[PDB]
């Protein structure tokens, strides 16, 4: 099952969270009518690149509502030291750093 | 493991107003399912010059390149079309793949004819095996403190290789394995300036070092400077 990517905004409705596996945990709400549709997410250590470190835990992480606002829960891998988180693409992605140690 | 960029072929002799194709394979795919797009990039490299980005996400074209210039490709297989070529446009084509750490890039297509960011780096130096050298990047055109600055080796018409990169505000750094005992690299944040030192020099060390901003819509590079050792 797939889907096209989400083209709307995602906001985070709290602080990334570190799981007891290490591993973080981000809950998203998003504002587009698009859904279902594919999240896009991944980690980076450099935003001009976006070259990916770490990887999604989630697999396959979608909308499922085809609703305004709705949230959806991912888990990310960060790599060893810093990084951002991404969400969505474009200008109007969402970043927020991650430390793991 | 490091993917291994291939181009094809390794020189093209045309005249002015053909069309010309010219490959790029990848050892590993580069397009990143997560956001689908492709991790690559055209450079061209003109006579005296540095490389200069043409094409990046396998087919967007940086600003001021040519709609005769055309990026296509995914995964493993990307190409590179010049439409009707200039006699401007004689160059050494490099594909690089920004999928993954170490950068690396292709050995190029030689392009042979017959029918206010600033990156300065001082002049050629020479010299004796055994010795070091401190490499210089002065910056200026942005604000420094938030971008990665990358190093770059390239022997004369050879593939380049991505030594490694440094962030100043953090001063974390990224090493290519290959050259994590030969480059160290340091930043001085008074002076917005970028520091590459070189140990052990060998004849094998001789070439031309760039620091670079890599990638996508502010690829960046400093002029370089040829290190030639004894
Ligand atoms: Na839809
Ligand atoms: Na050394």
């Amino acid at each position: 099952v797939s889907y096209s990517l989400c083209t709307a905004a995602f906001t985070f409705t709290k602080i990334p969270a570190e799981t007891l596996h290490g591993t973080v945990t981000v809950e998203v709400q998003y504002a587009g009518t698009d859904g279902p549709c594919k999240v896009p997410a991944q980690m980076a250590v450099d935003m001009q690149t976006l070259t990916p470190v770490g990887r999604l835990i989630t697999a396959n992480p979608v909308i499922t509502e085809s609703t305004e606002n709705s949230k959806m829960m991912l888990e990310l891998d960060p790599p060893f030291g810093d990084s951002y988180i991404v969400i969505g693409v474009g200008e109007k992605k969402i970043t927020h750093h991650w430390h793991r140690s | 493991m490091d993917i291994v960029m291939s181009q094809s072929p390794s020189s093209l002799a045309v005249s002015v107003g053909e069309k010309i194709t010219m490959s790029c394979k990848s050892s590993q795919s580069l397009l990143y399912s997560n956001n689908e797009k492709n991790y690559l990039a055209w450079y061209q490299q003109k006579p005296g010059q540095s490389p200069k980005l043409l094409i990046y996400w396998a087919s967007a074209r940086d600003s001021g390149v040519p709609d005769r210039f055309t990026g296509s490709g995914s995964g493993t297989d990307f190409t590179l079309t010049i439409s009707s070529v200039k006699a401007e446009d004689l160059a050494v084509f490099y594909c690089q793949q920004y999928y993954s750490y170490p950068y690396t890039f292709g050995g190029g297509t030689k392009l042979e004819i017959k029918g206010q960011v600033q990156l300065q780096q001082p002049g050629a130096e020479l010299l004796k095996p055994g010795a070091s050298v401190k490499l210089s990047c002065k910056a200026s055109g942005y604000s420094f403190s938030n971008y990665w600055m990358h190093w770059v080796k390239q022997r004369p018409g050879q593939g380049p290789e991505w030594i490694g990169m440094i962030h100043p505000n953090s001063g974390n750094t990224k090493y290519n394995e290959k050259f994590k005992n030969k480059a160290t690299l340091t930043v001085d944040k008074s002076s917005s300036m970028v520091y590459m030192q070189l140990s052990s020099l060998t004849s094998e060390d001789s070439a031309v070092f760039y620091c670079a901003r890599l990638g996508n819509d502010m690829d960046y590079w400093g002029q370089g400077t040829s290190v030639t050792v004894s």
